[PDB]
RNA sequence: GGUGCAUGGUUGUCGUCAGCUCGUGUCGUGAGAUGUUGGGUUAAGUCCCGCAACGAGCGCAACCCUUAUCGUUAGUUACA
RNA sequence: GGCGAAGGCGAAAACUUAGGCCAUUACUGACGCUUAGGCUUGAAAGUGUGGGGAGCAAAUAGGAUUAGAUACCCUAGUAGUCCACACCGUAAACGAUAGAUACUAGCUGUCGGGGCGAUCCCCUCGGUAGUGAAGUUAACACAUUAAGUAUCUCGCCUGG
RNA sequence: AUUGGGCGUAAAGCAAGCGCAGGCGGAUUGAAAAGUCUGGUGUUAAAGGCAGCUGCUUAACAGUUGUAUGCAUUGGAAAC
């Protein structure tokens, strides 16, 4: 259910007294467990908060980004974001240039809607190494270029797992004054967020269950069955 | 930062 | 939407023998109603030199509303040991200040204002130091909103 | 260094804008200085019809003549006065015993040729005009001719003495040492009043692919 | 005739070496940094990986010519 | 690393003795800070007086070195370096940062004292570092041992 | 350089300390009002300054109306 207590099961654990004293604005008394860790209340209520706003932002048609970039995991996961759900995503490291500039990155998907529609006419044009060439330049056009292939219209709002992970996002966000959430932990930069959820990210426990609710919170509005925050029960995940 | 609506 | 020019500086690059001159330019973008910005650009040739100032200064305009046509208090605009005066005044007599300084305040759209410049004389420390004076203040009005006490000024 | 392209971009990739070939290479002084003065009186002459290229073409003691122009009227004029006199003009260069006829012909996008452009930008110059707007321009009519990149250079002096501050610009692709670029070149000799003037352009008129002889 | 810092054209030089730059953006008061950087492979700033970077132009590579394997075409004045 | 106002302070033992810190229901009760003037101390070098002077080495002598060397190299070497008495009072005398005080992110340290009590580990009151916010600055960077915020006083500078 | 400067690296913090005088002065209460600010009176010539008028045919010029600031004294506020 919504923000019901179930699913709030392991969200504690980060960097060993580590905290940046702007977060205690949003974060508990000191922990006395030897680490860092973070309480549920504050949690579970903005998380309401930003389910609902975020929600209601995509009734309105709105452009959604989504990007991870850690090892394994959260790309896996954000995989899935963007197979239930056609929306813009990042699965590796953006190298940046949309919200400072994104003309430049104009022709760069141009080119690329170009080429793909040129490998669905081409038949035997190239040779193995014209054809093996012309794929790794699909390969390198889709790893960094793949998930913002639909949209010429800049995203207003974007998730991320930790703002420090991606200050480059956080810094091209800041160029315009669109909103945007973040798996927040005590030694991020609340004044450079928008939306802060200050959770456990060190480990994947709480980074699945956070990005599910997100995920709920954007797939409720496109329609899309939902995964939780209406599942009576929970699914156990755990990286392997 | 209210709702875009 | 006059954009008038403010100055302009010769620099050049150095290599390995033989110098390259990529001569920079500043320009100061302004409606004359409340929109005001400011570009430094470079380049190896005059007209896109003035283009690409152009661009950034119009990219870059703030936001300054009109209070009677003036700057409706006085204060002092410093940045980088820059500081310029503004002083209110009657209405009605013209604005005695800088070349630049009355570029920009015509750009502002205000009038007669006493200014006087201190300290260093580098063009950039003195838009800085303007752009800051301009920005700093905030509405009578609106400061009495955001205090706790309520006056009808 | 920078050797030209130009002549090495000759032969097997161009076609000759003189061909002929006669007996025992004796006469083969006189035919030359025959058909280069022929050559060199348009160069020299009429600058203000745009004359691209003009053929010569000798074969045992004949001679035909094809010039590719831009304005047939110059080469023409009202009453044919200027056929007539270029006639007059060929047959006191060529002598009185052998062949003599041509055809006037106008070649449609004639500004495909570099040669035109650099007379028209000494004209330019030599008008008391700036340089900067004069040379602008002339770019601005090369890529609306729809040619591919451009590059222009300019020597020489501005009426003041210095060399330290001409200028070239870059656009489109210039690959000289790709050998199938097809890349025009020109230059010009403009005698300013203050000294001697090089212009050199080049240009790039489409990249000739799947070939492998000239034609 | 003189006048090669008036010059043009042309040419040697570093140097057959890979660096030289631009449009966009990012940081800085700006010169500037950025890419071009770092790790591999090289002839390469060739390419790849990542990298507040992104692309692009110049050159590098290559499309040029000759030699070397074989077949066809034409067979003499080669030959026979 | 610690100590002290600094230079500086390191075999041990003895004498005298200072400053310093933790808690101080301790005690009178602003007795507080600064300091023109005034006083004292103040590395080494050096002056004079009296000793001795292992070793070193200003000057200097000899041999190399060189374009020559009274330099860089080697061998000797007066004075001095050591001790006591006075004098001499300059040093990149450095945290290139006057003193005294109140507040202002954070983290990793180090050590002294208290309590917990096998230590470690814990916090507490301090000294002593690094990292690093905000702030300041031309930047270097400083940054709880402020160059952030301020207060009082002393000294100093008006381009070279 | 009280208005309106600085002294880590651009020029300047005494080599260091004790320290009469002087400068700044803890909280709370009472007094007085020396300082302060204020009410009142008198003083500080005119001219010139400032503004208005008049008269020079008119600016310039002269007169004309008021006008500062400082001081003495009377009476109060204790915020300091």
């Amino acid at each position: 259910s919504l923000a019901k207590l179930g699913e709030m099961r392991t969200h504690v654990g980060m960097v060993k007294r580590y905290w940046n004293p702007k977060m205690g604005f949003f974060i508990e008394p000191e922990r006395k467990h030897n680490n860092d860790h973070f309480v549920l209340e504050l949690q579970r209520q903005s998380l309401q908060t930003a389910y609902n706003y975020v929600k209601e932002v995509a009734q309105n048609n709105g452009q959604i980004l989504f990007v991870g970039t850690k090892n394994d995991y959260v790309k896996k996961l954000v995989n899935n974001i963007a197979k239930r759900v056609d929306v813009a995503f990042i699965t590796q490291r953006w190298l940046g240039g949309t919200l400072t500039n994104f003309k430049t990155l104009s022709i760069s998907i141009n080119k690329l809607n170009k080429l793909v529609e040129k490998q669905a006419e081409n038949a035997a044009d190239l040779t193995k190494k014209e054809n093996l060439m012309l794929s790794r330049e699909i390969e390198r056009l889709e790893k960094f270029f793949g998930g913002v292939k639909s949209l010429k219209r800049l995203p207003n709002l974007l998730i991320v797992d930790d703002p420090v992970y991606e200050k480059n996002a956080v810094a091209e966000a800041n160029i315009l004054r669109i909103p945007v959430v973040a798996l927040c932990n005590t030694n991020t930069n609340p004044e450079l967020v928008d939306f802060i959820i200050p959770a456990n990210n060190h480990q994947p426990q709480s980074t699945c269950l956070l990005m599910n609710l997100l995920a709920d919170a954007v797939a409720e509005a496109k329609a899309m069955p939902t995964m939780f925050a209406y599942k009576p029960d929970e699914e156990i995940q755990i990286e392997i | 930062m209210g709702n875009f609506d | 939407f006059e954009e008038r020019i403010v100055k302009l500086k010769r620099i050049s690059k150095t290599t390995k023998g033989g110098r390259n001159m990529r001569f920079s330019v500043l320009v100061v973008v302004g409606n004359r109603k409340g929109k005001i910005g400011y570009g430094i650009a470079k380049a190896l040739e005059v007209p896109n030199a003035i283009k690409k100032a152009i661009k950034a200064a119009h990219n870059s305009l703030h936001t300054i509303e009109i209070h009677k046509g003036s700057i409706y208090h006085e204060v002092i605009g410093r940045s980088g040991a820059s500081r310029v005066l503004l002083k209110p005044a009657p209405q009605g007599t013209g604005i005695i200040a800088g070349g630049a300084i009355r570029a920009i305040i015509e750009l502002a759209g205000y009038s007669d204002i006493y200014t006087k410049n201190l300290g260093r004389n580098t063009p950039i420390n003195m838009i800085h130091a303007t752009m800051d004076g301009i920005l700093k203040q905030l509405s009578p009005r609106r400061v009495a909103i955001l205090r706790n006490k309520n006056l009808n000024e | 260094q920078k050797v030209n392209s130009n002549g090495l971009r000759f032969g097997i990739n161009k076609n000759w804008i003189s061909r002929w070939t006669a007996n025992s290479h004796a006469q083969t002084a006189k035919w030359l200085i025959e058909d280069e003065k022929i050559r060199n009186l348009f160069f020299v002459n009429y600058r203000n019809a745009q004359v691209s290229n003009v053929e010569i073409e000798r074969t045992q003691a004949t001679v035909d003549v094809f010039v590719y122009a831009a304005q047939p009227a110059f080469l023409i004029g009202s009453e044919n006065k200027n056929i007539q006199k270029i006639t007059k003009q060929i047959k006191q260069i060529i002598g009185r015993t052998t062949n003599l006829d041509l055809t006037i012909n106008e070649i449609g996008s004639p500004m495909l040729s570099a040669r035109i452009i650099a007379r028209d930008l000494a004209n330019a110059i030599e008008a008391r005009v700036p340089l900067r707007t004069a040379m602008r321009q002339s770019l601005i009519k090369v890529l609306k001719a729809g040619a591919n990149g451009i590059k222009v250079l300019v020597s020489g002096r501005l009426n003041g003495a210095e060399i330290a501050r001409d200028k070239m610009y870059i656009e489109g692709n210039m690959p000289l040492s790709t050998l199938r670029a097809d890349i025009d070149y020109a230059l010009e000799k403009a005698q300013t009043t203050y000294g001697v003037i090089g212009v050199k352009v080049w240009i790039n008129r489409g990249m000739i692919y799947t070939k492998g002889l000239n034609r």
